[PDB]
This record gives structure tokens, C-alpha cells and sequence, in this order.
């Protein structure tokens, strides 16, 4: 019955569920942290990486990571989690989807606060199961 | 607050326009010029000859390729800065974050001047047939972006 | 004065006799060159009825047996121009008011133009 | 050595310098456009003016640097006011009349008047700066126009710096552009159409602006943007050097890199302008047999397929077959794999009739130093930048001394229209040769027919009235040089007979082989045992080819493995295992010179698909036959070549080889030494390399073969179509074929179909 | 004030006093000569530290005394005991095969991590320093990275279709040993400066 109606239109809800209750565990790292700071003012699922992810603190965030309830999600924030950025070189991770899977990327350096509240509306869409990608296919809605 | 719009200031840095002049040719001539300030190497350009009968711009060259990649792009205005015609212009359209990473690379037809919406917000409003909402508002759209329509009540 | 946009009113007159030649007597009309002054105009205004400032009537090879230009918009002593490529001919048309498309004195017409590029199609034409 | 003080710096240099390389010696520096390296220095330009005292006196007027000698205690100013105020108004005068396209230019970033312009332009004078003084109208004129198929003039562009019709003059000497009218009405024009030199491409690198401009690569990229990549051509033996530029995978443009030692700055037509077919139609995947026909396999499939065709197979009916451009490396491991695994059928697509490591290689700049050039084919079709050097060597200009900054930018040597000497070469090939005109003792013979010449030469039997005055200025020759290629090489007979000629006299040679490789492969020992089985003799019966051959040596085979870069029709249907190889652009090894020399090839970023060289391919194809290949990767084979003592890059390495396998040649067909390869027919060089079909009017008309008309020609190596020619200086009878490959020089049995 | 002391007494005895119009004036002490006479530095009244650069010329056009060399920043502070306001810096190449170099850790509290940053980005050891451990590259990096032979190291970014740009063969920009595009680069591109 795992694709049966049943079971079906149930993980349906579920989803539905665990959608408005996201609870989001912000990992600032640079000036990106600060922006945000200006949209959190006005047991986590769903962490948020903004700034440059140095290749030092890269299994840091692993680590972060891993331990975490198991449906979760990741948005990275900006130009420099979302790849190198700017900063194409040795000290940075070129792209934080190097390390952790990410669910949606908010493009900006750093994005408008407004900016991060669309990529959290629309993580939004996508754990509903309700996204769908350029090439007109159905997004899992879930990493893993 | 994204039931009451973002107020932007005129010369607020946002989603690159590619402008037209009036005649309805393109300003892009495919000078590569923009690519060629840009500190993150975020702009790639081929070019193309135009063709006499059926022109896309006034020179003898025109933009075949026009390709931002929006995950590199630190939104600087250099190019727009660089150059010579006026075609790449930084625009209002923020709200654009999405799925897949090279989903994230935006095209001539996905900047032109008559183009309303990002990829995202164009795209859910494909499957929708409603209408895109900006969610924003500006006091006057700058000399510079000529044509660009947008929601400006002030 | 006025005289410079009545100039470029006739400008593309004698374009479209080029445009009728060329079709007529079937030969290459060639687009040789757009003013710069409206491919760098950013939002600067522009309101020159073409942006055409090159243009010829070439052959089979397309090399040009005919030669036309007329000075840019921002431009000192402005003057339209025909030359006859290997031949070492060149020609001044201004714009008295009045009178017409005058080369120094004479009337520069449908008529006696037609007549330079047939004398000059038949004689200089490589293929 | 003459003491010149340019600024402050003082600086030795010999007597016939020119104050320009003094200057750029020296360390400083001054405007540059009508003069070039290699090209008669004039002033024309007039920007490299100085100050000059020669005390302190200084000279009243200024000094054009490029055509001014030093003399001695001299003194050159090169940063007073008066000087850049000058140099500034040069700029401005250049600029009066110059376009405005800038962005839209294929010239880039590199475009010599940009540069300057922003380098000694805008005097600063000592308020708003002034850009522009001039404000009226620009030259108008012709634009955009195609000269060729592979060139595109810009009449606007023009700076007027002599360069290229200078050029054509002096180098290859083809009149074919030259300046207009006069004054300021004066333009760049030809009455030649075609562009009908060889040599046309290399105006392209010269034109300081973009009036001149490769169109085979019009509007792919920007300059800046190009990802160059200094290599080696490997089209014909010259082995000159070139840069590839790329972006993406794809061949975007073929210019020349400056290798004195070589070609000097010159590259030709076929090898600058056919490049579009490298990038195109290619073998990505390895195919395998299963039905008859070929399908998409894996290395994996390919490397168990191949396992299963060589199990049942003797060691001795394994047939190596490398192409006639196989790296020195490629030829070392086919050695020793032949060698280990002990046959006799190993053979190079270009392999002669005799070891060109016969004759002791010349220096190319010994040449220049000779006192005669005895000439035995066309050095233009079989080594084409020879021609380039005979233009050289026919002018007694030697070679340049050599400053700080390299090769002299105002060699004051090289006069503009020197005349050129007519008793210093002698010229002898199968029609009229187009370097005849440099060569008073010149005569047209028949094919194959130079065995009997040079017997002549030697002094054994009487020959043309030619051959005699030719024979009297080789006695008289005090130090000459002997040019044999095609048939000399490919002629038991003769070729021995040439040995002798310059044997007793004491005088090197240059061999034009038809494979570039070739002087390197049979270096490596990569020609055939006893047995006989060679590059286009059916004598395998299991065998691994890196080209196509001739249809009649695969036929019969029990085994045949293409390793191809394209997919040959021949191939599609003969063939049991096709895997993917990579063009010569794409190559990383070393090559040796027709002159002896070793080259780097390095490898462009062009798209390989999913394709591997012949050094792995080869060792894949010793496991599947017993002994483990000793060669690997790049890395290590270079440890192999530093065992046999091949010198380091750009050495020379002292190789003869005394031995001969002679054949047959049954005259029907004469297959025509020629510039143009036959897989470079494609796109813009579409027609350029089309074959053609020779014929003297009477028999050509005496067999139905109008004058342009296409025509069905069947041969031992192929069906080709070719337009027909028809012209006196061919013997009658006798058909010459356009043969656009290293199968050329040679004499066949052929027929034409209707 | 404190500053004529000092190159009344470098002149005296060998230093050399470099000096751009700008405003900065360097002295190059030898190797020995360093510690001691920087110590007599600190005496003399100069009680701030304000940086320590570690500069490899590898790849400059000129020659220089040996490949590496480290700049020192010495003041007096304007706003203690006497202190008069003199500063300037004290450079002292370093032999290429041998990146040894003795510490000020003695005098200045400040050249600590300064001191550590220029052995973890350049490979110059300090002889006597509290801890010469890695400060700035994470743990595990082979190598020194500000030195001009490691490697930048960049990703060649990407778009659609499999263009693709790697910015290394892209920079339209010059390196100063970098020859240009065309021939040869004069005038304004081998240096320019206005005359205010
Ligand atoms: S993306 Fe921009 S704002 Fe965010 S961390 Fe990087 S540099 Fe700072
Ligand atoms: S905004 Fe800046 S980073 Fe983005 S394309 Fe323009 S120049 Fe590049
Ligand atoms: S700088 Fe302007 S005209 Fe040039 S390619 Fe970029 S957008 Fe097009
Ligand atoms: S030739 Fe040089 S100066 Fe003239 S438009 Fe082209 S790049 Fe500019
Ligand atoms: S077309 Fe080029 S090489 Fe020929 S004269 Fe003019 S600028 Fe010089
Ligand atoms: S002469 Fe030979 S090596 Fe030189 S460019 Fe031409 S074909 Fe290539
Ligand atoms: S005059 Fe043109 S370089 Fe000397
Ligand atoms: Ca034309
Ligand atoms: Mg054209
Ligand atoms: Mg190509
Ligand atoms: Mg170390």
C-alpha cells in the first residue's frame, strides 16, 4: 500500500502538516547573518546557511547537520552558500551543496530580509510537494 | 510582511533588465563588455551577425547567447556600468529563489524588458493561470529602465 | 537651422532610390554602416527619421561601385555624400531652402542621380 | 659593437641597428605601426619618432627611430616634452578618421592601436580634458567585405601602415593587395578575387587594426576570452607552431606563435584556416560489431570484445598501423609492443619508399646561409613554409642578430622591393612549379621521371641543357643545400642516387615527407620488419590501425580494429572495432622536425568526448594479446625517449638509417604533393580542399574531360570527385590527382567511371 | 622628532633609507643586524606595533636582494608619555631556501599573531615565537598560500549548455610580468602617475 490512496492521500497531510510547522535554525556565518537578523526580529527541522562557508568550518556544519530530526530541510542563503560567490579560491566551500543537501537557493549578496521569506515560502511549496522544477517535473520534498 | 509590499528606493539593485530602444531593436550589439568588468565571472556572451532583412540590433552585431548566473552574481551594477549602450540594467524583481542550482541561470528571454515576474514567480503562475503579484512598490522606475513596467503607485 | 533636419528628410529619399535601383536593375544594396551617435545613445533621445549613415550599391564580387554618406547628427559642416569608388569621384550635397538637394548649384534629382550609378553600374561593375 | 646611450641607460649593439631595437633594447620604448618583424622597415607611420644629439648636438628635426642606424656615441631622448607632445598628435592624426566600432570589433582587445593609443595618447600639457579635437566627418567607405572564404576587409579600419601590402611582396610574393587612390581617398583593394596566395591567412596577425581579419572565425569570442593553447601543427613536416584558441570545447581560431628557430612568424593556409572539421563530425563513443553493424559500446565492452577477436590469434599476423602524426611517444610503445610481441608488420601511415633518416638533416637556418638550393619536387605543396624561406635565402638576407626583446622590429637588412637573385636555386619538378620564377635553371619533367635526373647529376649520362647548367652550379657550390621530397623519397632508385650527390659533396638535405611525423617514427623504428606487410600492403591478418588504409588492405583480415577520430564509411563496414582517438590539436607528446628538430605538442581544451589516446589504447591492446605494455601515461613513456637520448625540446637529434624497401610504381596515375589534407574539406574550406584532376588538353580532351567539370576518379586508395583542369605544362597522357593526403608522390593504377 | 634619530644613525652605518614620494620611507636592515638594532628600536622610544607584511617577489618584474622579505610598522603613539608621532617601516628579505627569521615577541606583545599569520600564509619561521601554529588555512592545508606559487585554485563557473568560463584564461587584466595580448606594452601600461 505504499502507493495506495490510502497511505497516499495520508503522507499527503502529514506533509501538509510538517509544512506550517517548520522551525527554522539559522547558521549565520558573515555579513548574510546580519540580514537576517532584520527578518527573525520582525529541535529544529529546516536550517538556514547564510554567508561564506569556509573549507575550516565545513564539517562543522556537517556535524550541525546530521544531528537533527530526520524530515528536515536546507536553505542556503545568498550568493556565498549558494556557490563560491565571489570568493572563487581555495579557502571556500563552492557551494554549500558540497557538504549538505539543499532544498532551496536565495540568490542576493546579501538577499533583501523579504528575499529570505520567499525562499522560506517556497521551501514551503516544496515539502507540501507542491513544487515543480524549469524542466516541468514534480520536486521530492526532501533531501534524502 | 508579504501581504503589505516592500517599499524600494529608485536605485535599488535587483534583477538585471535588458532594455530595447524605441524603434524595437535590442541595445545589446554582443560586446561582451559587461562580462569583461565582472568580478565573479558571471556573464557569458556569444555573439552573433544580424541579419540585414530581419535585424535584433543596430550594429552588425548582436547577443545570440546572454547568460547570468544568478548564484554567482553579487548584484555590483559593474556591468551595468560597463556598458556602452545602456541594455543590461539592474532592475526591481527580488523575490527569485528556486529549486535547482542551473535553474538559477537566467536567459535573454528571461530579462528583457517586457518580461514581467522571475523564473519562479512566472513559472508557479504557469500551472496557476493567476497572475503574477510583485510584491513590491517603487516611487519612479529610473530614467534608465526605460519601458520597464512596474508597480510604482509611490 | 531647420535646414538640418530637412538634410536628413532627403537622406533617406536618396536611400530609397538606392533601394529602387537596386531592385530595378537587380544589384547588391548594402547597409555599410549604422551612426554611432544612436548605438551609444544610452537613454539620450533620438528622433532622425533612419540610422543608416553607410550606404552602397555593390556588385556581384560586392564590391561597391557607388558610395553614400551623411555627416552624424553632432557633426560640423554637414553634408551628404556620393563617391564612385575606383574612379575618383566624390560629390557634395547640401540643402538650400527653397530649392532642393543642390550639389553647389545644380539640382540633385531622381532623375540625374539614376543617371551616375547606370554610367557608373556599366563601367566600374567587376562582376 | 657600436655605444649607444638611449635614455639614461647606455646600451653595446652592433653597427647595423636600427634606433628603434636600440630603444627597445634599452629597455624603453616608443609608438610602433607600419613597422613589423621580418618586413622591410620604413617610416611611414611616423609615430616611432626620438630625439636624437649626436655629440651636445641635438638635431634639429626628429628621427624616425625604424629607419635610422645607430652611429656611435650617439644619444636617443625618448621622454621630453617634445617627443610625447609628437607621439600624442600622432595619435590624434590616426584617430581623425578611424570608425567607431570598438565593442562590436573582432580586433578585441588586442588591437595594437587601442593599446597605444591609451598608451602615449592625451598629451598632458602643463579643466575638462579634451578627447577629441577633430569634429567633422569620418572617413565613410566600403565595409565588411569578404576578400576569400577565410578573409574579411575593413576599409574603414585601415591605419594605412604598409604592413600587408608589404608583405605580399616580400614574403611569399604575391601581389595580390595593394593601396587605391591617393591622398586621403586612398584604400586597401584587389583585382585578384581569389586572394590567390598560399600565404593570405598571415596579413591577418599582421594588421595592427581590424581591416584584416580571419572570417573562419568571425564573432565567436572576445580576445580576452579566447583559452590559448601554444602547440605545434602537425599537418605537414615543417612542424611550425601555432596557438589554438578555444572556449567550450570548440575550435574557434588558428594564429601563429613566433618560433624563429622554425617558421619564423608565418604559418599557411591550410594549416591556420582548416580547422573546422576537428570540431566538428567526431567519434565519441567506442562501437563494437553486433548485427552486422556497429552500436554504441563501453571501453568495457570495447575492451572484452577486443579480448575476444585477438584469443585465438599468432603473434606474428598482429599488424601495428600508426598514423603518419603519431607522437614520438605513440611510436616508442608501438615498438616495443612489435618488438615483445615479435613481428613484422609494423608500418606509419606516411612511411617512404626511402628512409627520410637517410640523408643528414639541414638546419632551416643553414638554408638561409647556403649558396645553392638544389630543388627536386614543390616545396610549397610539400612543406609549404619553405616557400617562405626561399623568399628569404633568395634575397641573401641572413639571420638577425638578436636584442633583448627578441627578433629586431626595424631590421634596416630587409629593404622594402629588394630584388631577388635568379642563380641561386634550380628547380625540377612534374610541372610548373610556382617558385620556378626564383629559379633561372628550371625545367617541367614526367613523373617518376627524376630517377633518370639525378643519375645526371651525378655524372653518368647527358641530360637537358638544364640539368647540365644545374650540374655546373652544384660543382661550383661551395656550400648548397639539397630540397627532395615526393618522388626523390619515394623511389628506391633515385632516392639512393641522391644520397651519393650530396654524400660526396659535403651538404645536408631537406627531406619533404609525406608524413609529418615521419623523420620522428622511423626514429623510433616504427617501419616494417622483412616480412613486407606495410602501410597500404594487405599482409596481416590481425591488426590495429590509427587511420583509414587503402580498401585493399583490410579485406580478407580476420581482425580489424579503427582507432579513428571520425567514423570513416570504409570503417562502418570493414571493420570489427572503432574506438575513439583524438585529432593532433588535442595531443599531449613531442614530434621531430623535417629538419631534425623536436617540438611540443600540447593538448586544446576541445571537446574529446568520451576518447583516449593511442599510448592507452595500445597498452590495451598488449594485454589482450599476452605481454603487459611497459608505457602507461605521459608521465612516464617521457622516461623511455630520455632512455633512447632524444634531446630536450627544441633539440636536434642526429639519426641516420641505411636500408631500403623499393616498388613498383605503375604509371597511370600521378598522385599530386599537395598544401590542402583531404579531411580538411569542410565548411569554409569546403572548397579549397576539393580535389582535382590534371590533363594536358589534347589527351585531357582525348579521353572526355572537359575543362570544369566534376568527374568520378576510382583508386587504389578511394573514390574521389574532382573538377578537372586542364593545363600544357603536364606531360601527355598522364593524369595528375590532387592527392590531399600522405599518400602523395606516388604512381598508381586508376581509372574514371561515367 | 624620534624618526631623525633614526636615519641620522641608518646613514651613518649602511642602511638603506627607501623612500616613495608618497609619504611612507622603509630602512632595510641585514639579517643579523635585525634583532639587535630592532630592539634598539623599542629603546629609542617606539612603543607601538602596528603590523608586520610578508611580501613574496617571486614573480616581480625587477630582481630583489632574495625572494622573500617581511615588513615591521613602529610608532609613537601621540597620545601618551612623550611620545612624538614617529612611524615608518623596517624591511628584511629572507633567503628562499632558508625562511628563518628571529622573533620581536621580546619587545612587542602585538607581533604575536601577527607573526603567526606571516609563517602560516608565507612558510617564514620565527625563531623563539610562544607557539609557531597555524592561524587563518583550516588545519589540514599542505602547503602556504599566499606565496606566488600555491595555486588560487578556482572552479570555473557555469552555465546552460556546457558553456563554461575559467576565469584563470579569461582576465582581460595584466600582471605587470604579464607581456599583453599584442606585441608589447609601453608607455601608461608599464606605470602611470599624475603631477597633482
Ligand atoms: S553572499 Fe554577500 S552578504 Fe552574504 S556572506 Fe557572501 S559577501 Fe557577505
Ligand atoms: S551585478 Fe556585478 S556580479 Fe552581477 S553580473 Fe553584474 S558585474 Fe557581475
Ligand atoms: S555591455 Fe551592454 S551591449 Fe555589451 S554585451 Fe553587455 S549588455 Fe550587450
Ligand atoms: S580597429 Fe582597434 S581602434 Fe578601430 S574599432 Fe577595432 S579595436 Fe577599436
Ligand atoms: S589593411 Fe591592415 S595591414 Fe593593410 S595597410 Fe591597412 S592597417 Fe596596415
Ligand atoms: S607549413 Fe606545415 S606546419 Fe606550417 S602551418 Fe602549414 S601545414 Fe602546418
Ligand atoms: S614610422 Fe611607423 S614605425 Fe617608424
Ligand atoms: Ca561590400
Ligand atoms: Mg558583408
Ligand atoms: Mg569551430
Ligand atoms: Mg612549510
Amino acid at each position: 500500500e505504499r502507493e495506495g490512496i490510502l497511505f497516499t492521500t495520508l503522507e499527503k497531510l502529514v506533509a501538509w502538516g510538517r509544512s506550517n510547522s517548520l522551525w527554522p535554525a539559522t547558521f549565520g556565518l558573515a555579513c548574510c547573518a546580519i540580514e537576517m537578523m532584520a527578518s527573525t526580529d520582525a529541535q529544529a527541522d529546516v536550517m538556514i546557511v547564510a554567508g561564506r562557508l569556509s573549507k575550516k568550518m565545513a564539517p562543522v556544519m556537517r556535524r550541525v547537520w546530521e544531528q537533527m530530526p530526520d524530515p528536515k530541510w536546507v536553505i542556503s542563503m545568498g550568493a556565498c552558500a549558494s556557490s563560491g560567490g565571489m570568493f572563487n579560491n581555495y579557502a571556500i566551500v563552492q557551494n554549500v551543496d558540497s557538504v549538505v543537501p539543499v532544498d532551496v537557493y536565495v540568490p542576493g549578496c546579501p538577499p533583501r530580509p523579504e528575499a529570505l521569506i520567499y525562499a522560506v515560502m517556497q521551501l514551503q511549496k516544496k515539502v507540501r510537494g507542491q513544487a515543480y522544477n524549469e524542466r516541468g517535473e514534480r520536486l521530492p520534498p526532501v533531501a534524502a | 510582511y508579504p501581504d503589505a509590499p516592500v517599499a524600494l528606493k529608485p536605485r535599488f539593485h535587483g534583477r538585471h533588465v535588458l532594455t530595447r530602444h524605441p524603434n524595437g531593436l535590442e541595445k545589446c550589439i554582443g560586446c561582451s563588455l559587461c562580462a569583461a568588468a565582472c568580478p565573479a565571472y558571471a556573464i557569458y556572451v556569444e555573439p552573433a551577425e544580424n541579419d540585414p532583412e530581419n535585424p535584433v540590433s543596430a550594429g552588425e552585431r548582436y547577443a545570440k547567447v546572454y547568460e547570468i548566473n544568478m548564484l554567482r552574481c553579487i548584484f555590483c551594477g559593474l556591468c551595468e556600468e560597463a556598458c556602452p549602450t545602456g541594455a543590461i540594467v539592474l532592475g526591481y524583481d527580488f523575490e527569485m529563489a528556486d529549486y535547482e542550482y542551473s535553474d538559477l541561470v537566467y536567459g535573454k528571454e528571461d530579462m528583457l524588458v517586457d518580461v514581467v515576474g522571475t523564473k519562479p514567480q512566472r513559472r508557479e503562475a504557469k500551472r496557476t493561470g493567476k497572475p503574477v503579484k510583485v510584491g513590491y512598490v517603487v516611487p519612479y522606475v529610473r530614467p534608465e529602465l526605460e519601458g520597464f513596467k512596474a508597480p510604482t503607485e509611490g | 537651422a531647420s535646414s538640418e533636419r530637412e538634410l536628413y528628410e532627403a537622406w533617406v529619399e536618396l536611400l530609397s532610390w538606392m533601394r529602387e535601383y537596386a531592385q530595378a536593375k537587380g544589384v547588391r544594396f548594402e547597409k555599410e554602416a549604422d551612426f554611432p551617435d544612436f548605438i551609444y545613445r544610452m537613454e539620450r533621445p533620438y528622433d532622425l527619421p533612419t540610422t543608416i549613415m553607410t550606404a552602397s550599391l555593390s556588385d556581384g564580387l560586392g564590391e561597391p561601385f557607388l558610395l553614400a554618406d551623411v555627416s552624424p547628427r553632432h557633426a560640423k559642416l554637414k553634408r551628404i555624400g556620393l563617391r564612385l569608388p575606383r574612379a575618383h569621384i566624390h560629390l557634395h550635397a547640401h540643402y538650400e531652402p527653397g530649392k532642393g538637394l543642390v550639389t553647389g548649384k545644380i539640382p540633385l534629382t531622381k532623375e540625374r542621380f539614376f543617371a551616375l550609378a547606370d554610367r557608373a553600374r556599366e563601367a566600374l561593375a567587376f562582376a | 659593437m657600436v655605444r649607444v646611450k638611449v635614455n639614461d641607460r647606455i646600451v653595446e649593439v652592433p653597427p647595423g641597428t636600427s634606433v628603434m631595437d636600440a630603444v627597445f633594447h634599452a629597455g624603453y620604448d616608443v609608438p610602433l605601426f607600419c613597422s613589423e618583424k621580418h618586413l622591410s622597415p620604413i617610416g611611414a607611420c611616423r609615430m616611432c619618432l626620438v630625439r636624437i644629439g649626436l655629440p651636445i648636438q641635438w638635431q634639429p628635426k626628429l628621427a624616425a627611430s625604424c629607419v635610422t642606424a645607430v652611429a656611435d656615441g650617439m644619444v636617443v631622448d625618448t621622454l621630453s616634452d617634445v617627443v610625447r607632445e609628437a607621439q600624442a598628435g600622432m595619435v590624434e592624426f590616426t584617430l581623425l578618421n578611424h570608425p567607431l566600432d570598438c565593442p562590436t570589433c573582432d580586433k578585441g582587445g588586442a588591437c595594437e592601436l587601442q593599446d597605444r593609443t591609451v598608451e602615449y595618447g592625451l598629451y598632458e600639457k602643463y579643466e575638462l580634458p579634451v578627447y577629441t579635437r577633430f569634429e567633422f566627418t569620418r572617413r565613410h567607405v566600403d565595409k565588411h567585405h569578404p576578400l576569400s572564404p577565410f578573409v574579411i576587409l575593413d576599409r574603414e579600419r585601415c591605419i594605412h601602415c604598409k604592413r600587408c601590402v608589404r608583405y605580399f611582396e616580400e614574403v611569399p610574393g604575391d601581389e595580390v593587395l595593394d593601396f587605391i587612390e591617393r591622398g586621403v581617398h586612398t584604400f586597401i583593394g584587389t583585382m585578384d578575387f581569389g586572394l590567390p596566395s598560399g600565404f593570405s591567412g598571415n596579413i591577418t596577425d599582421i594588421c595592427p587594426v581590424g581591416a584584416l581579419l580571419d572570417l573562419t572565425a568571425r564573432f565567436r569570442a572576445r580576445n580576452w576570452e579566447m583559452e590559448e593553447t601554444p602547440t605545434t601543427c602537425a599537418l605537414c613536416p615543417v612542424g611550425c607552431g601555432i596557438t589554438a584558441d578555444t572556449r567550450s570545447g570548440e575550435l574557434l581560431r588558428i594564429r601563429a606563435r613566433e618560433v624563429p628557430e622554425v617558421n619564423e612568424i608565418w604559418i599557411c593556409d591550410a594549416g591556420r584556416f582548416g580547422h573546422e572539421w576537428a570540431d566538428q563530425n567526431r567519434l565519441k563513443t567506442p562501437l563494437v560489431r553486433k548485427e552486422g553493424r556497429l552500436v554504441e559500446a563501453t571501453w568495457e565492452e570495447a575492451f572484452l570484445a577486443l579480448k575476444e577477436g585477438l584469443k585465438e590469434a599468432r603473434g606474428e599476423e598482429v599488424g601495428l598501423y600508426l598514423a603518419h602524426d603519431a607522437t614520438l611517444e605513440e611510436g616508442l610503445l608501438a615498438s616495443e609492443l612489435a618488438k615483445a610481441l615479435k613481428t613484422p608488420h609494423l608500418d606509419f601511415q606516411g612511411r617512404t619508399a626511402a628512409p627520410a633518416s637517410l640523408f643528414p638533416p639541414a638546419s632551416l637556418e643553414d638554408l638561409l646561409q647556403a649558396d645553392f638550393a638544389l630543388v627536386l619536387g614543390d616545396p610549397t605543396e610539400e612543406a609549404p613554409i619553405l616557400h617562405l624561406r626561399l623568399s628569404e635565402f633568395v634575397r641573401d638576407l641572413k639571420p638577425p642578430h638578436r636584442y633583448n626583446h627578441g627578433t629586431p622590429f626595424a631590421d634596416l637588412q630587409i629593404k622594402e622591393r629588394m630584388p631577388r637573385r635568379t642563380d641561386k636555386m634550380a628547380l625540377f619538378a612534374p610541372y610548373r612549379a610556382p617558385l620556378m620564377k626564383w629559379a633561372a635553371i628550371h625545367e617541367v619533367h614526367r613523373p617518376g621521371e627524376e630517377r633518370e635526373i639525378l643519375l645526371a647529376l651525378l655524372g653518368d649520362k647527358e641530360g637537358s641543357e638544364m640539368v647540365a647548367k644545374a650540374k655546373e652550379a652544384w660543382e661550383k657550390a661551395k656550400n648548397p643545400v639539397l630540397i627532395l621530397g615526393a618522388g626523390v623519397l619515394q623511389d628506391t632508385v633515385a632516392a639512393e642516387r641522391a644520397r651519393l650527390l650530396a654524400e660526396r659533396k659535403g651538404a645536408k638535405v631537406l627531406a619533404m615527407t609525406p608524413a609529418a611525423n615521419a623523420r620522428g617514427l622511423e626514429a623510433m623504428g616504427v617501419l616494417p620488419g622483412a616480412k613486407g606487410a606495410s602501410w597500404d600492403e594487405p599482409g596481416a591478418l590481425y591488426a590495429y590501425y590509427g587511420f583509414v588504409p587503402p580498401e585493399e588492405a583490410l579485406k580478407g583480415k580476420r581482425f580489424v580494429v579503427m582507432h579513428l577520430s571520425h567514423l570513416h564509411p570504409l570503417a562502418e563496414r570493414y571493420a570489427h572495432v572503432v574506438l575513439p582517438a583524438p585529432t593532433f590539436y588535442e595531443k599531449r607528446g613531442h614530434l621531430v622536425n623535417l629538419e631534425g628538430r623536436v617540438l611540443p605538442l600540447s593538448p586544446a581544451p576541445i571537446e574529446n568526448g568520451e576518447a583516449e589516446g593511442a599510448l592507452q589504447v595500445l597498452a590495451l591492446l598488449a594485454e589482450a594479446l599476452g605481454v603487459r605494455p611497459p608505457f602507461r601515461l605521459h608521465l612516464e613513456a617521457q622516461k623511455a625517449l630520455k632512455a633512447r637520448k632524444v634531446p630536450e625540446a627544441m633539440g636536434r637529434l642526429s639519426f641516420r638509417l641505411k636500408e631500403l624497401r623499393p616498388k613498383e610504381r605503375k604509371g597511370a596515375f600521378y598522385l599530386r604533393p599537395t598544401m590542402w589534407k583531404a579531411h580538411q574539406a569542410v565548411g569554409k574550406a569546403q572548397e579549397a580542399a576539393r580535389a582535382e584532376l590534371w590533363a594536358h588538353p589534347e589527351t585531357a580532351r582525348a579521353e572526355a574531360l572537359p575543362e570544369g567539370a566534376q568527374v568520378a576518379v576510382e583508386t587504389p586508395f578511394g573514390r574521389v570527385e574532382a573538377r578537372v583542369v586542364h593545363r600544357e605544362d603536364v606531360p601527355k597522357g598522364h593524369l595528375y590527382l590532387s592527392a590531399l593526403g600522405p599518400a602523395a608522390g606516388l604512381r598508381v593504377e586508376g581509372r574514371v567511371l561515367v | 622628532m624620534r624618526l631623525e634619530r633614526v636615519l641620522e644613525e641608518a646613514r651613518a652605518k649602511g642602511y638603506p633609507i627607501e623612500d616613495n614620494g608618497l609619504g611612507n620611507l622603509w630602512v632595510v636592515l641585514p639579517r643579523e643586524r635585525f634583532k639587535e638594532e630592532m630592539a634598539h628600536y623599542k629603546a629609542m622610544g617606539f612603543n607601538f606595533l602596528a603590523d608586520i607584511v610578508g611580501l613574496d617577489y617571486l614573480t616581480y618584474p625587477d630582481p630583489r636582494p632574495e625572494r622573500f622579505a617581511v615588513v615591521y610598522e613602529l610608532v609613537s603613539l601621540p597620545g601618551w608619555k612623550d611620545g612624538d608621532g614617529s612611524r615608518f617601516f623596517v624591511r628584511v628579505y629572507v633567503p628562499e631556501e632558508d625562511p628563518r627569521l628571529p622573533t620581536v615577541t621580546d619587545l612587542w606583545g602585538s607581533a604575536n599573531f601577527l607573526e603567526r599569520e606571516v609563517y602560516d600564509l608565507f612558510g617564514i619561521v620565527f625563531e623563539g615565537h610562544p607557539d609557531l601554529r597555524k592561524i587563518l588555512t583550516p588545519e589540514d592545508l599542505e602547503g602556504h598560500p599566499l606565496r606566488k606559487d600555491y595555486p588560487l585554485g578556482e572552479t570555473p563557473t557555469l552555465f546552460r549548455e556546457g558553456r563554461y568560463i575559467i576565469p584563470a584564461e579569461f582576465r582581460a587584466a595584466l600582471t605587470g610580468k604579464d607581456p599583453g595580448l599584442t606585441f608589447y606594452k609601453g608607455g601608461s601600461r608599464k606605470g602611470y602617475r599624475s603631477l597633482w
